[PDB]
């Protein structure tokens, strides 16, 4: 299909960037003192 | 306000009427393909999701009540000034955890979420309509059109819906938009076989 | 396709029998409070 | 305990991470079959001759669809209400061409969701809860029954069931408007009041409860930490909430009883959606929306259009264009 | 569940972060031409 | 239990009045939907054949027979959308039925005026109409005051059967809770879940 | 606009004679047409044969001519195909076939005149809508 | 070089008159006395090399012959177009109101 | 004697009548008598499609296919004149009947091949001097294959021949030339050929049965693509009558 | 590549369901 | 220039994935008790 050839990178960064932001925040939360 | 302001005139705003509003809906389908618009889709998710949360929360509270009276009708067994929760959060949480897999455990979160979902939905829909003011629609998938253009055996529900849209436009436009002085001869009207 | 048919029929019958006999197996008694409902 | 006794104890066990139960014994395999078939079809199913006119519609991703356009396509109009399990086909290729996945999926789904509802009762019973959460769930469930089973029955074909896809959903809606003028049907209007109202009261309730949370935290932390799971004391001040909302409108328009309030919260969307469902299910037998076409006439007899007639023109566009190759005769009678 | 005693904290100091980012960015700068080809 | 049973019976009655034309004679209740769609196909087969059409060999736009085609098991049936209704059976149509379905020679030679009349009548009394009883498709103009009895009875009984299913769930669940003694709520000092182990 | 005597003035015969219907006759005509005809002829079309409509010009070109009260009344007594060649009372409602089309049993000559008048007056009001079908709704 | 044959045919006499070889039968309703009897006979006995050949259809009455003669100025003939005459489309071309 | 209720949903309705093994007789032809086939039935059992040559340009073969449109394939209740020619050959001139079926078959790898399986306007003739129809009689002749879709058929973007848009409206400013083949619908009309091989004859009843093979083009989607070559094989039945 | 993306995102969502259910932070009564 | 149309997403993910891994590790290291 003649899709937009940037759709792949757009979707991939759309998922990855905020997901990564959240994982960073979660993981640095867990490692704080109990 | 914004929508008609982006269009030719107030004429294309919704008219304040039941049937008129329905007309507004069908216009948006035929002309904007508004169902295909992901902002509208988020609106839908927020509205139906809000109704879901409303129903499920009401029912959950009503079915995890503590017995605080002798009455079989349980409404009187509550006092506005009472300190205690009127229903069991713990039992509710276990119920949904075992039924659905996850459950609220925090009431403040639950209720903020109940605010968040429908408000956000409506806001997304507002953004989409802002797009439609400029006719900046999600009308088409270009890949779909290129494929269908080259391949007359290629059919999806998307293309079928565009046929529906085209019908709506041609059949309703002359009476719906009288200022255009549309005259559409019988022969130009799009129609399938028989109908 | 006959074998698939027979297999599905058997599976369905199996789970249905589990459902029915299961609810027949003193279900009213399976609650945290008053069990003597017979 | 013998093996059967032990099995019964496990099935109905309140300690399982996910409750199984006897409804669950039916629900699990049917929902798994339906899910697996749906996913596989959605990715890989070939085009389906939905309308029985040897005009196959592609629903799957690999055959040129994206997430919005994709669907599992309804079974052939040639099949109608005939039961079309895999084993009635001469081959899987035939089964696929004629839309067998649609029937397999929707039948397993409807069975499974009915069992989901029963399962909600069952667990409510096991936990010593009141039993009516499942009745609330009867609202969306009935609606699914309306679009996957009752409408097809009324029209005489599963080809008229709602497609399992986003754009296919829209197709179903537009065609439904064309054929029943659903917008002008009071049960659908009650449905709309139901979901708009449901959302309104959800946001409202959310906002008032959030508005009256008792200070238990500092500004540098989330207020959600002000509530601890399972605490006995209520986490907000309902008297203050009622004090606010009662002044926003007027005193007696506000709930001071949390139980009455939550009952209202349950009932409005559930009842409204029950009416939506009954709307679909009765338009299934072509008792359709209000028809005020040419209701207004001047002294000579000239037709004076109202908004209903413009609706009518749109509806006409829809009617004449849908399934452009399926009709040989002038009236669309089902 | 009874906790696992084999658990260890994990660390990456700032210098190691800077070194790592340098490695990744320079590798990217080198290979990118070949990815675009 | 009785509510459940009545719900079931309601749905059964709904399908009975919608499809059955024996204990619900079309003479009295009007044509079924299938009946009327088939009647349309019959009507135009008759019309066009009178005009000189060879209705057996007439190929429609799709490749399927315009008037006549095969069911998925090979039976000769009316074509177009009414393909879905080939299971329909009615006294006005059956004389045209042979071992293999609709018989082309009977169609060509044996259709009687009473059949044309009946097919036209049923076609134009199809069970379609608005809530204010404007007969026909949703886009039809005001003129005909008609909603088929089949529609009134099917719709009414679906609504009734559904609410009776709801009543069934309500009352079965309440009977269970009351029998077990918690229909009024959870005992604060004896909350069952509090005596259950945590899920995780 | 009003339903004037002029609108209600329609051809009685093929010889230039007219008849002016009363408002009550027009109403009776609408009522009786709905009662006996509209199931198939709603809006001036023909559901069981859309090739033939109730437009005045079409009636004018029918054989014998039907674009007048007399033609239509005779049709209601003894309907023919459009060319007059065969009598179709057996498949079309008429006084002659009131036995098989029972709604025609209580129709009087006056009723036939009223129906005919409805058929001729309606297009004078509705224009292309009469016999136009869904395109003009 | 691809051509829509129906559109192309509309530029011949087919687009101006009743084409005895191609036009769908309902067109005969346009003129007094032609439908359905003569219409049926005409379509059934098509194609015709010339318009006047319509007078040679067997079984005609003198009346029928005269009506046809009065209506010859409204008829034409062009080459049979497969697209217009297959499918029994001359009897029902999928057009109603 | 079977009724509709005996037959309905069994698949038998898509089957042609058979004659038992004892039916090896001869049906005399009186060359002074006129004859008709009152019922010709064709029940396909196999559809074969000629593979498109890779480019080796050797002999491309006909390969098997899977029927996906179910038991909707047979031609039946076909009738027509059976002429006795001056050289004693018989010529069947098809007049009418259910003489076509749309059929979709599926090739290895998934390609679907729609075709209008047909004998429309069949003209089939025997060898000369057939004084009796026997298990040695054969019919060979040709038929018409009209476009699988007729002229009103609309493609998914609303384009058609006798109806529809004449352009790619979703691409208002695309260059038209590259889309011409898709925009401009064409109506196919080609020839097919069929042989009927009589295997059984009931001299007393005038019934004959045997096997057939036909060759014809498949759907070309109103000129959008090249059609495939199809060979259909199956059994047939005909009842001959004096008329 | 589109299909791969769509199915990938879906699979990620299902896996997410799995973790969100079986590896959630447990609710604790204080 | 007629470059490989996947070069962009390849380079982007090549940079981003391990960089993110390291940022996660660093940040959860900093949040640990001193
Ligand atoms: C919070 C806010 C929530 C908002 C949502 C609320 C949901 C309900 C809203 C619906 C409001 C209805 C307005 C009334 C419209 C009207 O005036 O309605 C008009 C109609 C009659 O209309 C007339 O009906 C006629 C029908 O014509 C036909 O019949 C005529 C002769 O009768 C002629 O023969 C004519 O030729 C022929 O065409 C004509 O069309 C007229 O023009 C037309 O005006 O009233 C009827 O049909 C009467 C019978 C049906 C009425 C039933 C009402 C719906 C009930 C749903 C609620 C359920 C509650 C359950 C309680 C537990
Ligand atoms: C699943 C089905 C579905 C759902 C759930 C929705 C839901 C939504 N659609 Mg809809 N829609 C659908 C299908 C659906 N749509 C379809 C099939 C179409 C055809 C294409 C449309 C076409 C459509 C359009 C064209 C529009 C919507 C809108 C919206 C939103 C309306 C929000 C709202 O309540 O505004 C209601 C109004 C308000 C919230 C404004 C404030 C109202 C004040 C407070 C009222 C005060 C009243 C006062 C007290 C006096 C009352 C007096 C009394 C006598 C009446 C909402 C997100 C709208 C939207 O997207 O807007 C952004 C919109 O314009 N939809
Ligand atoms: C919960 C288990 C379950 C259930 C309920 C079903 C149910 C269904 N599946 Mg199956 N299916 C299952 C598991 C299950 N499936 C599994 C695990 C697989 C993978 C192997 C499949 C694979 C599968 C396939 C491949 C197909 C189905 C299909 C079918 C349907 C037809 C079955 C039938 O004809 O049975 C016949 C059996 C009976 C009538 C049972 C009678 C015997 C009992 C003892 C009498 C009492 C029953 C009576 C009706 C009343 C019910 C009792 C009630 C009052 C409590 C049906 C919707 C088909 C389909 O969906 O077609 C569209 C189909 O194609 N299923
Ligand atoms: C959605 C429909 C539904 C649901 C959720 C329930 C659920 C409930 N019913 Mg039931 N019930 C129903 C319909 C339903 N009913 C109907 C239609 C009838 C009339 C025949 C009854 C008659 C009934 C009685 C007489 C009783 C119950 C009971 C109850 C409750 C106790 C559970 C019970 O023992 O299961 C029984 C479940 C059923 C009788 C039907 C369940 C149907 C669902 C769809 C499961 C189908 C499973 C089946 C094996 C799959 C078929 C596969 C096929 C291919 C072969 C419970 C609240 C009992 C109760 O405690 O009441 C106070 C009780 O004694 N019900
Ligand atoms: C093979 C593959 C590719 C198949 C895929 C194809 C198929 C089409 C996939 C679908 C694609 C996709 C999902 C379509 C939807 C996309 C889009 C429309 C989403 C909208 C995006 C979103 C940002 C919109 C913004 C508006 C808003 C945020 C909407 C969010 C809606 C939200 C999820 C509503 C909540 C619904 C959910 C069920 C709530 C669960 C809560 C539940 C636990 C309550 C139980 C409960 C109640 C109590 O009262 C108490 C007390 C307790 C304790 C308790 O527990
Ligand atoms: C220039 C001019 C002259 C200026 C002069 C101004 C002068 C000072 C004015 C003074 C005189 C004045 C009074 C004359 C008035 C003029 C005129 C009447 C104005 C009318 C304006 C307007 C149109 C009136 C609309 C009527 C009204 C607003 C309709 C909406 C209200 C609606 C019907 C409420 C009923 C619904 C009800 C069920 C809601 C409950 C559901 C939901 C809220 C549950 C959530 C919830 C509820 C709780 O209860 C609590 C507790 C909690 C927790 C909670 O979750
Ligand atoms: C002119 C017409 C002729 C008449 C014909 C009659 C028609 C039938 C009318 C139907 C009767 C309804 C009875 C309601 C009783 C009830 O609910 O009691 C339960 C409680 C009792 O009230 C609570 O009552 C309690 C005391 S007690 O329980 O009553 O003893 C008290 O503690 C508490 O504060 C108080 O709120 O009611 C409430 O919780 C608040 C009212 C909520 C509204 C209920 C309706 C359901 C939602 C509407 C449906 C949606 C429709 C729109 C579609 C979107
Ligand atoms: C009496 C009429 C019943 C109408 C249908 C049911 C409506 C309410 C049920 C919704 C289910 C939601 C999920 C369960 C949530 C749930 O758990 O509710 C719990 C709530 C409280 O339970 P109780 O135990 O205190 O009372 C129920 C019995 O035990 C009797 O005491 O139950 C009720 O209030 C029933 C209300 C009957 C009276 C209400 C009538 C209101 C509807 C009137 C119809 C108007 C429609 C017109 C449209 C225009
Ligand atoms: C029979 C078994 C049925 C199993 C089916 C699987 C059900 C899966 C339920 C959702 C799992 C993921 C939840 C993540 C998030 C999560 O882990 O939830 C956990 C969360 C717990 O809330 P708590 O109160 O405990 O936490 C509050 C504090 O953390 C405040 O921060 O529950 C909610 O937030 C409910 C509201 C969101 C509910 C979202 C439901 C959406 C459903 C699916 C929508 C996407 C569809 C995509 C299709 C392609
Ligand atoms: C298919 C799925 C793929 C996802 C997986 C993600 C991939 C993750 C890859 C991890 C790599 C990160 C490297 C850690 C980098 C880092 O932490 O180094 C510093 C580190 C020191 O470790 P220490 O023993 O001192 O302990 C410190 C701890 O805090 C480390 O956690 O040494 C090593 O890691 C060994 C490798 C030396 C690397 C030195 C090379 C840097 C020099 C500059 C090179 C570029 C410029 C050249 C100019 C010509
Ligand atoms: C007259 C009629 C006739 C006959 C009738 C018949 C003979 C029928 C019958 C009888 C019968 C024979 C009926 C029925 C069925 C029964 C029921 C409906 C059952 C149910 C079941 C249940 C409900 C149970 C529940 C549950 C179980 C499941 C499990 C456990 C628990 C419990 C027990 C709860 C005919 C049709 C021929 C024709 C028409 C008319
Ligand atoms: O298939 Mn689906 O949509 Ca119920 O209407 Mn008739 O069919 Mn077809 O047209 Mn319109
Ligand atoms: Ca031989
Ligand atoms: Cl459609
Ligand atoms: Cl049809
Ligand atoms: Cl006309
Ligand atoms: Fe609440």
């Amino acid at each position: 299909m003649e899709v937009n050839q940037l759709g792949l990178i757009a979707t991939a960064l759309f998922v990855l960037v905020p997901s990564v932001f959240l994982i960073i925040l979660y993981v640095q939360t867990e490692s704080q003192q109990k | 306000l914004i929508y008609p302001l982006g269009q030719s005139s107030w004429f294309f705003a919704p008219s304040f009427g039941v049937a008129a509003i329905f007309r507004f809906l069908l216009f948006f389908q035929g002309f904007h393909n508004w169902t295909l618009n992901p902002f509208h889709m988020m609106g839908v998710a927020g509205v139906l999701g809000g109704a879901l949360l409303c129903a499920i929360h009401g029912a959950t509270v009503e079915n995890t009540l503590f017995q605080d009276g002798e009455g079989a009708s349980t409404f009187r067994a509550f006092n506005p000034t009472q300190a205690e929760e009127t229903y069991s959060m713990v039992t509710a949480n276990r119920f949904w955890s075992q039924i659905f897999g996850i459950a609220f455990s925090n009431k403040r979160w639950l209720h903020f979420f109940m605010l968040f979902v429908p408000v956000t939905g409506l806001w997304m829909s507002a953004i989409g309509v802002v797009g439609l003011a400029l006719n900046l629609r999600s009308y088409d998938f270009i890949s779909q059109e290129i494929r269908a253009a080259e391949d007359p055996e290629f059919e999806t529900f998307y293309t079928k819906n565009l046929l529906l849209n085209e019908g709506i436009r041609a059949w309703m436009a002359p009476q719906d938009q009288p200022h255009e002085n549309f005259v559409f001869p019988e022969e130009v009207l799009p129609r399938g076989n028989a109908l | 396709m006959e074998t698939l048919k027979i297999t599905v029929y058997i599976v369905v019958t199996f789970f249905v029998l589990l459902f029915v006999f299961g609810f027949l197996s003193g279900d009213p008694a399976r609650n945290p409070k008053r069990k003597d409902l017979e | 305990a013998n093996l059967w006794e032990r099995f019964c104890n496990w099935v109905t066990s309140t300690d399982n991470r996910l409750y199984v139960g006897w409804f669950g014994v039916i629900m699990i395999p049917t929902l798994l079959a339906a899910t697996i078939c749906f996913v596989i079809a959605f990715i890989a199913a070939p085009p389906v001759d939905i309308d029985g006119i040897r005009e196959p519609v592609s629903g799957s991703l690999l055959y040129g669809n994206n997430i919005i356009t994709g669907a599992v396509v309804p079974s052939s109009n040639a099949i109608g209400l005939h039961f079309y399990p895999i084993w009635e086909a001469a081959s899987l290729d035939e089964w696929l061409y004629n839309g067998g996945p649609y029937q397999l999926i929707i039948f397993h789904f409807l069975l499974g969701a009915s069992c989901y509802m029963g399962r909600q009762w069952e667990l409510s019973y096991r936990l010593g809860m009141r039993p009516w959460i499942c009745v609330a769930y009867s609202a969306p469930l009935a609606s699914a029954f309306a679009v996957f089973l009752i409408y097809p029955i009324g029209q005489g074909s599963f080809s008229d069931g709602m497609p399992l896809g986003i754009s296919g959903t829209f197709n179903f809606m537009i065609v439904f408007q064309a054929e029943h003028n659903i917008l002008m049907h009071p049960f659908h209007q009650l449905g709309v009041a139901g979901v708009f109202g449901g959302a309104l009261f959800c946001a409202m309730h959310g906002s008032l409860v959030t508005s009256s949370l008792i200070r238990e935290t500092t500004e540098t932390e989330s207020a959600n930490y002000g509530y601890k799971f399972g605490q006995e004391e209520e986490t907000y001040n309902i008297v203050a909430a009622h004090g606010y909302f009662g002044r926003l409108i007027f005193q007696y328009a506000s709930f001071n009883n949390s139980r009455s309030l939550h009952f209202f919260l349950a009932a409005w969307p559930v009842v409204g959606v029950w009416f939506a469902a009954l709307g679909i299910s009765t338009m299934a037998f072509n008792l359709n929306g209000f028809n005020f076409n040419h209701s207004v006439i001047d002294a000579k007899g000239n037709v004076i259009n109202t908004w209903a007639d413009i609706i009518n023109r749109a509806n006409l566009g829809m009617e004449v264009m849908h399934e452009r190759n399926a009709h040989n005769f002038p009236l669309d009678l089902a | 569940m009874e906790p696992n005693p084999n658990r260890q904290p994990v660390e990456l100091n700032r210098t190691s972060l800077y070194l790592g980012l340098l490695l990744i960015l320079v590798l990217a700068l080198l290979f990118s031409s070949y990815f675009f080809n | 239990y009785s509510l459940g049973a009545l719900s079931m019976m309601g749905f059964i009655a709904t399908c009975f009045v919608w499809f059955n034309n024996t204990v619900y004679p079309s003479e009295f209740y009007g044509p079924t939907g299938p009946e009327a769609s088939q009647a349309q196909a019959m009507t135009f087969l008759i019309r066009d054949q009178k005009l000189g059409a060879n209705v057996g060999s007439a190929q429609g736009p799709t490749g399927l027979g315009k008037y006549l085609m095969r069911s998925p098991t090979g039976e000769i049936i009316f074509g177009g959308e009414t393909m879905r209704f080939w299971d329909f059976r009615g006294p006005w149509l059956e004389p045209l039925r042979g071992p293999n379905g609709l018989d082309l020679n009977k169609i060509k030679n044996d259709i009687q005026p009473w059949q044309e009349r009946r097919a036209a009548e049923y076609m134009t009394h199809a069970p379609l109409g608005s809530l204010n009883s404007v007969g026909g498709v949703a886009t039809e103009i005001n003129s005909v005051n008609f909603v088929s009895p089949r529609s009134w009875l099917a719709t009414s009984h679906f609504v009734l059967a559904f609410f009776f299913l709801v009543g069934h769930l309500w009352h079965a669940g309440r009977a269970r809770a009351a029998a077990a003694g918690f229909e009024k709520g959870i005992d604060r000092e004896s909350e069952p879940v509090l005596s259950m182990p945590s899920l995780d | 606009a009003e339903l004037t005597p002029e609108v209600l003035t329609v051809p009685l015969n093929s010889e230039g004679k007219t008849i002016t219907l009363t408002e009550k006759q027009y109403l009776e005509g609408k009522r009786l047409f709905q009662y006996a005809c509209a199931s198939c002829h709603v809006g001036g079309i023909t559901k069981t044969n859309p090739s033939l409509d109730l437009r005045t010009e079409t009636l004018a070109l029918a054989t014998p001519p039907r674009d007048n009260i007399e033609g239509l009344v005779d049709y209601m007594k003894n309907p023919t195909t459009y060319d007059g060649e065969q009598e179709i009372a057996e498949v079309h409602p008429s006084l002659r076939s009131a036995d098989i089309f029972p709604k025609m049993r209580n129709l009087t000559e006056k009723d036939l005149v009223a129906i005919a008048g409805h058929i001729l007056v309606e297009p004078k009001i509705l224009g292309d809508k009469w016999g136009g079908g869904k395109v003009y709704y | 070089e691809l051509v829509n044959v129906v559109d192309e045919k509309l530029g011949t006499a087919y687009g101006e008159k009743i084409d005895l070889n191609n036009t769908n039968i309902a067109a005969f309703i346009q003129y007094r006395g032609l439908y359905p009897t003569l219409a049926k006979l005409i379509v059934k006995n098509a194609p015709y090399e010339s318009v006047e050949d319509v007078l040679n259809i067997p079984g005609l009455t003198e009346r029928q012959k005269q009506i046809l003669r009065e209506n010859l100025e409204h008829f034409t003939v062009t080459e049979v177009e497969t697209a217009l005459v297959e499918g029994g489309d001359r009897y029902n071309n999928g057009l109603y109101k | 004697t079977l009724t509709y209720d005996d037959i309905v949903g069994t698949g038998l309705a898509n089957k042609c009548p058979t004659l038992d093994d004892t039916a090896r007789g001869a049906y005399p032809i009186d060359s002074s008598q006129t004859y008709r086939i009152a019922r010709l039935c064709l029940q396909p059992t196999t559809f074969l499609v000629k593979e498109e040559p890779k480019n080796k340009r050797q002999e491309a073969e006909f390969v098997p296919t899977k029927l996906v449109t179910r038991e909707t394939t047979s031609l039946d209740q076909i009738q027509g004149e059976l002429k006795v020619n001056s050289d004693g050959s018989l010529t069947f001139v098809e007049e009418d009947g259910i003489d076509f079926q749309p059929v979709t078959v599926q090739m290895a790898g998934g390609e679907r091949i729609p075709l209008l399986f047909t004998v429309k306007n069949l003209v089939a003739s025997t060898q000369p001097n057939v004084t009796s129809i026997t298990t040695s009689t054969d019919f060979k002749g040709e038929f018409n294959v009209p476009s699988y879709r007729t002229a009103n058929f609309l493609d998914p973007k609303g384009r058609g021949l006798a109806s529809g848009y004449d352009s790619a409206i979703a691409l208002p400013q695309a260059k038209e030339e590259e889309l011409a083949r898709a925009n401009v619908k064409r109506f196919s009309l080609t020839k097919g050929q069929i042989s009927l091989n009589v295997a059984k004859v009931d001299g007393r009843t005038g019934e004959i049965a045997g096997t057939f093979e036909s060759e014809q083009l498949s759907d070309d989607d109103m000129g959008a693509h090249e059609p495939h070559e199809v060979k259909i094989q199956g059994v047939f039945y005909a009842s001959i009558e004096p008329a | 590549m589109e299909t791969i993306t769509y199915v990938f995102i879906f699979a990620c969502i299902i896996a997410l369901f799995f973790f969100a259910i079986f590896f959630r932070e447990p609710p604790r009564i204080t």
